[PDB]
């Protein structure tokens, strides 16, 4: 077992080894284990979680615990000093002031509670006469936007823009805009009109959005349509149904995941795993919103969009394995009707649907359930999952009667298969090999519907497998693919050449038919088209093939411009192997099948660039939209090896990337994430900071190329994301800002503490120059005692190379600027004189120019020092003749300092 | 005397 007690400390421990967010949880796991009868272990657990939450931002969640340490000794001046603290940020210095003030007379003396005060008082100065000025801001702008006093769409755009601005901007803003929740009937008027463009609506909606990341902002949202609790959540969950274009949809279902969010204290976007606490008090509205998530997963009149996106709502909310619900809930999901009707969406097609439908469908309802057999985990239930699949697959098979009638449970019971096998596929594996199924399968391939034929291939194309076990219906299955290939229904033909592909150059000539023919044929045809395309690439030659013909990739762009999420997994792995961007664990010979030169040295970059020049990114945003995982991977890998060319990035960051790969970094999954970053570390570093990251682009380009270093035990692209980490602190101080409270340059400080990397010290060197050169980190690099100086002042010395003395050169000058600096180097830089005298005339132009500098205004301020010209004053002297340089300048500079 | 910004 583990004790209640022991599992605390734990978490103390991982408060002082500064990762928050495992106290976060160990507290709450430790909380879990004690209920009413350890009393006193629960309050200090609160009180401690708190302090955890608070430094992940947590505020709300922090003000709950204090609160809740409170609620059992009102004393507790840890609890009143951090609900302060969390109220604090809350933008709600009200109550937050008479926290930390009653918090002071119970600990008089104690340097923190008092900096608190200090800050809290200025607030409740500003507080009032501060208020009623957003109070303005916001109605003059809720005046031009839906109050509609306004002329003309723009204005009343950007009146909904700043809305949407001001909202995200503060936490107040937040506050401000939702106007006590007068902003949701105004936002609800606007999806309730007919003829409001999508651009307005979706707006609004966003700004309604991020209004309720506040749980009880949120929960009052759920609850206030209807006086009765369950209609008040169906109105919510039935919003996305209003209208039907993608962005609205989207954006609405959002609110949907705030819901959720708000209900058990959890957000994927933070990796905030719920708390357990909130979710179980507030179950009746989890039911609720599941139940009604549920029903409409099958309502006919309920659209395709609204569909799959609710199926992505369970995808990223029920499976508690993955960020999702707490565990007990994917479990009742299965129990009872949640998996069947999964299931009776799986068996949909088009073509043959009880409820509309659409080609993308499939995969959401695959990964889902995927991902919901994952989130079982226990035997028990792995049984209980499979033992009604299996339930569910006789069912369905005990009626392929063979009747027009009959005929559609065969195609039901068919793609009930080929989805059950994209997704959990060892369960639909398992279903296979019971060749009671080979002869539907068979029948239906012979028929002359040319439906049933063709998702027959379809069928043993997805069958297609790696090993054995199930080489059996595909011992007849393969056959029969090879004869139904001979069609003359495209339809057919395609659909049976994937399959036989997934197994010469003249599948290869054929695939190549169909997608060049972009009028003729059409969209579902081409999809496999691709498809197929898709596993002949992992050959060198055909590798090598593709990318020679340029109407091959001309038209493999509108594709993927036009189809999306259906060619991914596909179309990411055409760019992924034709730019060879899998990876390998690096007598006798075999030094032979690493050839292909085509898959070897300089073809890489014959295939990258010609990709490159016909679309391939604007491609890859096409297609990126899926809540896939390894499918990101590939488009990550993709895009990597895409930027390490020069005068390629000079596009495809015009091209979309810097934001894609961006997304990539919090979407992708695993090695996707990590290879999102160095691709974005590659993309910028030769290339200017201003055209790439802009509009606070820069902000969010920051936590990866920062967690990117850790792993700096060596290996990696430490040195693009220094390169471009320089280039990015070089323009504004919210960017050096960010990259300090990072936690980031404990680290990038070991850039400099090394030998030889020659390179790997000379960004370090020219970062830490424009990583100072601004405050909060100016005035920590001079006063406290770290020897840091000391290296500023050896490197514009310690020249041999070079770089390292100009940049910690130029910072030499620009540091020296301050006076109690001289005083820390003058009396423990022993040997000084050596160095200065080495600086004084060093060769290296700039750095005796930007040494001397540095020199010159070391003695122009502090007399104590101005007086050791020892040696010193020969340079200064000497320098003045003919050297023809401007090192003159620095060096008649030591000059007036003398007077 | 513990001054805040630590657990216990």
């Amino acid at each position: 077992v583990q004790t209640a007690e022991e599992i605390r400390d734990e978490g103390n421990a991982a408060v002082k080894d500064q990762d928050y967010i495992k106290a976060d949880e160990l507290y709450t796991e430790a909380l879990q284990l004690t209920t009413d009868e350890d009393k006193a272990l629960r309050p200090v657990l609160y009180r401690n979680r708190a302090m955890a939450r608070l430094k992940r931002d947590d505020f709300e969640g922090a003000q709950s615990d204090c609160t809740k340490a409170l609620e059992f000794d009102g004393a507790d001046v840890k609890a009143l000093f951090r609900r302060s603290l969390a109220r604090e940020q809350l933008g709600n210095v009200g109550p937050a002031f008479q926290d930390a003030k009653e918090a002071l007379r119970l600990s008089p003396n104690d340097k923190g509670i008092v900096e608190v005060l200090q800050r809290l008082v200025k607030a409740n100065n500003d507080k009032i006469k501060q208020t009623t000025s957003l109070a303005n801001k916001v109605t003059d702008m809720e005046k031009l936007a839906f109050r509609g006093e306004a002329k003309d769409t723009e204005q009343k755009m950007t009146a909904l823009n700043n809305l949407l601005v001001l909202c995200r901007e503060s936490e107040s803003g937040a506050t401000g805009v939702w106007n006590q929740g007068a902003l949701v009937p105004f936002v609800l008027n606007l999806i309730n009109d007919a003829s409001e463009n999508e651009e307005v609506t979706v707006t609004a909606i966003r700004i309604l959005d991020e209004t309720i990341k506040n749980s009880v902002r949120c929960m009052k949202f759920l609850a206030m349509h209807d006086p009765d609790g369950p209609k008040s959540v169906r109105f919510v969950c039935r919003l996305m149904c209003k209208k039907s274009t993608k962005d609205f949809v989207d954006a609405t279902g959002i609110l949907v995941q705030r819901v959720f969010n708000a209900m058990a204290k959890m957000d994927r976007q933070k990796e905030m795993k719920p708390d357990p606490e909130v979710a179980e008090a507030n179950k009746i509205w989890i039911i609720r919103v599941l139940l009604e998530l549920q029903e409409m997963l099958q309502d006919p009149k309920v659209g395709a969009v609204q569909r799959e996106t609710c199926i992505d709502l369970f995808l990223k909310n029920l499976m508690h394995m993955d960020g999702g619900i707490p565990r007990g809930w994917s479990w009742k999901f299965v129990e009872e009707r949640g998996l069947l009707a999964l299931l009776d969406v799986a068996s949909q097609i088009p073509e043959l649907c009880e409820y509309p439908v659409s080609a993308e469908t499939r995969q959401h309802v695959a990964i889902c359930l995927q991902r919901l057999e994952e989130d079982m985990v226990f035997d028990t239930k792995r049984t209980i999952f499979k033992e009604k699949v299996d339930m569910f697959f006789n069912a369905l098979i005990s009626r392929c009667t063979n009747d027009d009638e009959g005929h559609k449970y065969r195609i039901k019971l068919s793609c009930f298969l080929i989805t059950m096998l994209q997704g959990p596929v060892d369960i639909g594996i398992n279903l296979i090999t019971n060749d009671q199924l080979t002869p539907i399968m068979l029948e239906m391939a012979a028929s002359q519907d040319h439906l049933m034929q063709g998702i027959a291939a379809e069928l043993i194309v997805a069958t297609v497998s790696k090993h054995e076990r199930a080489i059996n219906m595909l011992k007849v299955g393969i056959p029969v693919l090879r004869a139904l290939y001979d069609s003359e229904d495209p339809t057919v033909k395609v659909r049976a050449l994937v399959g036989l592909c997934k197994i010469v150059i003249s599948l290869a000539k054929t695939c190549k038919k169909f997608l060049l023919e972009t009028e003729k044929y059409s969209v579902d045809i081409r999809r496999y088209a691709c498809e197929g395309l898709s596993y002949l690439s992992l050959d060198a030659d055909v590798k090598e093939w593709i990318v020679d013909d340029s109407l091959l990739l001309k038209a493999l762009v509108l594709l993927a411009k036009k189809a999306g999420a259906l060619c991914v997994y596909t179309l990411a792995t055409i760019y992924a192997n034709l730019s060879n961007a899998f990876e390998k664990p690096k007598f006798a010979k075999h030094h032979v099948p690493e050839t292909h030169p085509k898959d070897t040295e300089e073809y890489v970059e014959k295939r990258v660039r010609a990709l490159v020049e016909e679309g391939a990114v604007p491609a890859c945003v096409a297609v990126s939209k899926t809540e896939s995982k390894n499918a990101l991977e590939l488009i990550a890998r993709s895009l990597l090896a895409f930027a390490e060319y020069e005068d390629l990035r000079g596009r495809i960051i015009a091209e979309g990337g810097t934001v894609l790969c961006l997304r990539l970094t919090k979407e992708a999954s695993g090695e996707g994430k990590i290879k999102a970053g160095h691709a974005i570390a590659k993309l910028g570093a030769k290339a200017d900071p201003m055209i790439s990251f802009p509009g606070q682009r820069a902000y969010e380009v920051v936590k990866p190329l920062c967690d990117l270093l850790h792993p700096d035990v060596e290996g990696k692209a430490n040195y693009d994301s220094l390169l471009t980490l320089t280039n990015l602190a070089s323009v504004s101080d919210s960017i050096r800002g960010r990259i300090l409270k990072e936690k980031a340059i404990p680290k990038i400080e070991e850039f400099w503490f090394m030998t030889d990397h020659e390179h790997l010290r000379a960004a370090a060197a020219e970062l830490l120059l424009n990583l100072l050169f601004f405050e909060k980190f100016y005035e920590e690099t001079v006063a406290p005692g770290t020897d840091r100086l000391k290296l500023w002042v050896l490197y514009s010395a310690e020249v041999e190379e070079e770089r390292l003395s100009r940049a910690s050169a130029a910072g030499f000058a620009i540091l020296t600027e301050d006076e109690n600096a001289c005083a820390r180097i003058m009396d423990e830089i022993k040997s000084w004189p050596e160095v200065f005298k080495d600086i004084a005339m060093h060769e290296d132009a700039e750095t005796q120019r930007r040494g001397l500098m540095g020199i010159a205004n070391i003695m122009h301020s502090s007399n104590k020092l101005c007086s050791e010209i020892v040696s010193s004053e020969v340079f200064r002297v000497l320098v003045a003749v003919t050297k023809l340089g401007t090192i003159n300048q620095e060096r008649a500079g030591s000059t007036e300092q003398a007077k | 005397a513990s001054r805040m910004e630590e657990v216990d």
